[PDB]
């Protein structure tokens, strides 16, 4: 029912006219109870710069407490990963703000939650081998009546401040340079013998916070059971038995732009395809171009391409031919799922799958390795120490990008408006194919 | 030194090839979508070159679940249509762009992105379509059968010295063809504010706000109680306790004054429904008869525990 | 024949004839979008002579077409481009161009 004006849910219109309704059955409870019945009822780090690390001396920074949930705060080692979470390791030296306890190896309490509107304060040792927070002012104790929190750590490449954020928690960290806004400075710090970052500095230190899109890395000997074994047609085996095994996204590095076909080998769930160049879609399912044709009255519309990610699913030998166009073989069977759409786009070779049996993936009318390098004439196929076998890996922590943009904003017809053009200095691998500034 | 320059460096394929680009930023002004809605834009300025390279202004709609705005760092160069989950257009030569690749659409002026101008850009609802129209004239509007995932929303982008007018209420002009215009997804209760596309900077000169992730139309889910049957001892109790229940509509409407009529008038006094509970049919106390049944059942079936104590009447 | 397609509009009239200098503001790029040329870069507006074999002919052909104010994407044939030499150093061999071109001023 058309042109219907109340085309939303319960949850936002006018229940007032509704509460005839809602009220209604709020009196004809007292006809029940009168006759005698009644009723009864991700997480992101935050971090600066390696470069800023510190190896001697007393320093000091504060954190101020905003919301709920997740405030987690303190000085970790260079090496710290961003691709896991804070504290469950040796590297990380964090005070837990809320929860009342602190991050190294585990959990045992000290001081208290914090207040809404805070300013924590941490302070770090680095000749001698202790570390002493605050929290308002107020040194924090441990439960063994102890203000010296974190004891006999290595000094090894100093240590940065970091920090976590959890779903819904807004932060603020203050590296100095703005001694206006220290609250808890003139009792704690310079008559304790500290130091702030304001000590030296003339620039804005870069933050390196963690980056929400996985794009993917190097295979290293880093994980559990993950081993591509490189061998001479000429594949490249695996294995990756372990407790926690779910996905990984596989490609190849090189892509092919716009002959030669592809071979896997697998015993049974896992799909093989191509990937473009952009490719951080990290999902545990099957989801996803499709643009039509314009003739200036229309009156085709039809389409432009196919590819967006290619679909398939004792020995698979599922095999995703190329030019021309894209096609698929499978086992011999040239199957249906033609994805025969490419104007002028580059393809990695990928596989995405599941783990259930060790030695269970392979790779490699002539075959491949002609078309990626420049030299093709070719035809004996060649593996190459440039052939990597990279993983869809999380989360590598990102540049701040100091200055943004000098933009104002209205109201009145909402007019939106910057006049400073900033530039960036940006170098694009060619390869494997992504911009960097 | 003449051969390295001829065989290493022209390829530009095993070196590092380098250049600089403009910082794009991108504006949404709060809305969501989860018939056809209409938003429109009105630039009121040009600046085809103020670097040395040219300046791009897209305009267009976007999904949610998917792509963090990350400003030219993360994938080619930033802003809009530059990825899968972003659908835009709008140039001086105004061919389009999803997914950073160009496509050549045309209309016969091929103007500018002028201080006079008006997009007129459309979404479907319930219909994978999108299309654009500049001054009215059809541009052959383009994007079929995409994603159906996530909300959809408007998030122009720009790299000039630019200034423009979302025409979003605080009209000026549009054309309404289909039926929505998008002031009323801001209908209820949610206001008209601009932020800067998922923002994860505050840029302050003191300390930048910090920021957790997300947390996330009119088909909901209702509440469903039919399959837990009444036992025939609380089936007439409740049918006791709605006989003074219908009483109730008589009490709250003998002080209206629209008495009894054989036909079903309100609005002058003709009401066929004074009589009780159990003694009116479902036909026009159906209102009021098998609306005690189902809403009795979940009274002592969502845990609110009755048993069969005392006297209903 | 090379592809000339118009970006914004000028005047339309007032065209280049034989025998006169273009100023001229342009970029060039590969096919690839790599670029390899600008006047925006080193800013100076470009100035050749119509006829007199200076500027490549697919340059000079694109810049005739053309008028005061409108701009212009040449995509260049590579034969009639710098060809299979290509040029040592710059551009591969056989690879077409994308130059984007404005006229500003003549003679």
């Amino acid at each position: 029912q058309r042109r219907n004006p109340r085309l939303v849910p319960y949850a936002l219109l006018d229940d007032r006219t509704k509460k005839s309704n809602k009220d209604s059955l709020r009196e004809a409870v007292r006809t029940l109870l009168g006759y005698g019945y009644n009723l009864e009822a991700r997480f992101r780090i935050f971090r600066a710069e390696k470069t800023y690390a510190v190896k001697a001396g007393r320093w000091y920074f504060e954190f101020e407490a905003v919301t709920a949930g997740d405030m987690r705060v303190g000085w970790s080692r260079p090496g710290c990963q961003p691709d896991q979470e804070l504290g469950s390791d040796e590297r990380a030296f964090a005070f837990d703000g809320f929860k009342a306890q602190r991050w190294h190896q585990g959990n045992e309490h000290y001081g208290r939650s914090w207040q809404a509107g805070d300013v924590v304060g941490c302070m770090v040792d680095m000749t001698e081998h202790t570390m002493m927070f605050t929290l308002n002012g107020e040194i924090l104790l441990d439960d063994s009546g102890s203000e010296l929190a974190f004891k006999d750590f290595d000094v090894g490449d100093g240590f940065i401040p970091v920090c976590s954020l959890g779903v819904a928690q807004v932060g603020r960290m203050n590296f100095g340079k703005d001694v206006s806004t220290l609250k808890y400075f003139t009792i704690c710090g310079l008559q304790e013998g500290y130091e702030p970052f304001a000590v030296n500095t003339n620039r804005d230190i870069t933050m390196w916070l963690s980056k929400r899109l996985p794009q993917f890395l190097q295979v290293p000997s880093s994980h559990e059971h993950i081993e591509v074994t490189r061998i001479d047609v000429t594949q490249k085996s695996f294995g990756s038995q372990n407790s926690s095994t779910d996905i990984m996204f596989y490609r190849l590095s090189m892509p092919i732009e716009c002959t030669y076909y592809y071979s896997v080998r697998i015993f049974p769930n896992v799909w093989v395809g191509w990937i473009t160049s952009d490719f951080h879609q990290y999902d545990t399912a099957f989801d996803l171009v499709t643009v039509t044709l314009g003739d200036e009255k229309g009156k085709v519309h039809e389409s432009i391409k196919r590819s967006n990610y290619m679909v398939c699913a004792n020995n698979g030998l599922e095999i995703g031919c190329v030019v021309g166009l894209l096609t698929f073989t499978a086992n011999g069977k040239d199957l249906s799922t033609y994805y025969q759409v490419e104007p002028s786009t580059k393809l990695f070779p990928a596989v995405f799958a599941q783990a259930t049996s060790p030695n269970v993936f392979q790779f490699e009318a002539g075959l491949f390795k002609s078309e990626h390098k420049n030299p093709v004439p070719q035809c004996p196929p060649r593996l190459h120490v440039q052939f990597l076998s990279h993983v869809l890996w999380s989360r590598m922590p990102n540049q701040f990008l100091k200055v943004d943009v000098s933009r104002i904003s209205e109201r009145q017809g909402w007019l939106v408006q910057c006049l400073e053009p900033l530039q960036f200095m940006s170098l694009h691998i060619p390869e494997e194919n992504r911009s960097v500034d | 030194q003449h051969l390295i320059c001829d065989n290493l460096l022209p390829g530009r394929d095993l070196l590092l090839q380098t250049r600089l680009v403009n910082h794009v930023s991108s504006m949404r002004p709060n809305i969501f979508l989860g018939k056809k809605w209409y938003y429109e834009l009105m630039v009121d300025h040009t600046e085809p070159f103020v670097t040395a390279e040219a300046t791009h202004l897209r305009v267009g709609w976007a999904s949610t679940e998917g792509y963090s705005p990350y400003p030219g760092g993360g994938e080619e160069w930033g802003g809009n249509g530059v990825g899968d989950d972003l659908f835009s257009y709008g140039f001086d030569g105004l061919h389009l762009w999803s997914g950073c690749i160009a496509r050549t659409v045309s209309s016969p002026n091929q103007h500018l992105l002028r201080t006079d101008d008006v997009i007129s850009c459309c979404l479907d609802l319930s219909a994978p379509s999108i299309s654009f129209r500049i001054n009215g004239q059809p541009v052959q509007g383009m994007f079929e059968n995409f994603n159906i995932d996530g909300l959809f929303f408007p998030v122009v982008s720009f790299s000039a010295g630019i200034k423009v007018r979302f025409l979003l209420g605080e009209f000026k002009f549009l054309p309404p063809p289909g039926y929505a215009p998008c002031y009323e997804a801001v209908l209820p209760k949610e206001k008209l504010k601009v932020e800067h596309s998922r923002e994860y900077k505050q840029e302050r000169t003191y300390t930048r706000d910090l920021l957790g992730p997300t947390v996330s139309a009119f088909t909901p889910i209702p509440v469903d109680t039919s399959q837990i049957v009444l036992p025939p001892h609380l089936e007439r109790i409740r049918e006791k306790l709605a006989e003074n229940i219908h009483e109730l509509w008589v009490m709250n409407k003998i002080e209206l004054g629209w008495q009894y009529g054989p036909v079903r008038d309100d609005n002058k006094r003709q009401h066929p429904c004074l009589v009780e509970f159990s003694k009116l049919p479902e036909q026009e106390r159906n209102y009021n008869l098998q609306m005690s049944l189902e809403t009795l059942k979940t009274l002592l079936a969502l845990g609110c525990h009755v048993g069969i104590s005392d006297e209903h009447a | 024949g090379v592809e000339i397609e118009t970006i914004s509009p000028g005047d339309g009239r007032t065209f280049p004839k034989k025998g006169q200098t273009c100023v001229v503001h342009y970029t060039g790029m590969l096919q690839n979008g790599k670029k390899f040329d600008s006047s925006r870069d080193r800013n100076k507006p470009f100035k050749f002579r119509i006829g007199k074999q200076e500027v490549i002919k697919g340059f000079e052909e694109g810049a005739a077409q053309m008028s005061l104010g409108q701009r212009a994407k040449l995509t260049c044939t590579p034969d009639v481009a710098y060809g299979a030499t290509g040029h040592p150093g710059v551009i591969p061999p056989n690879a077409t161009l994308i130059f984007d071109v404005e006229l500003l001023n003549l003679e």
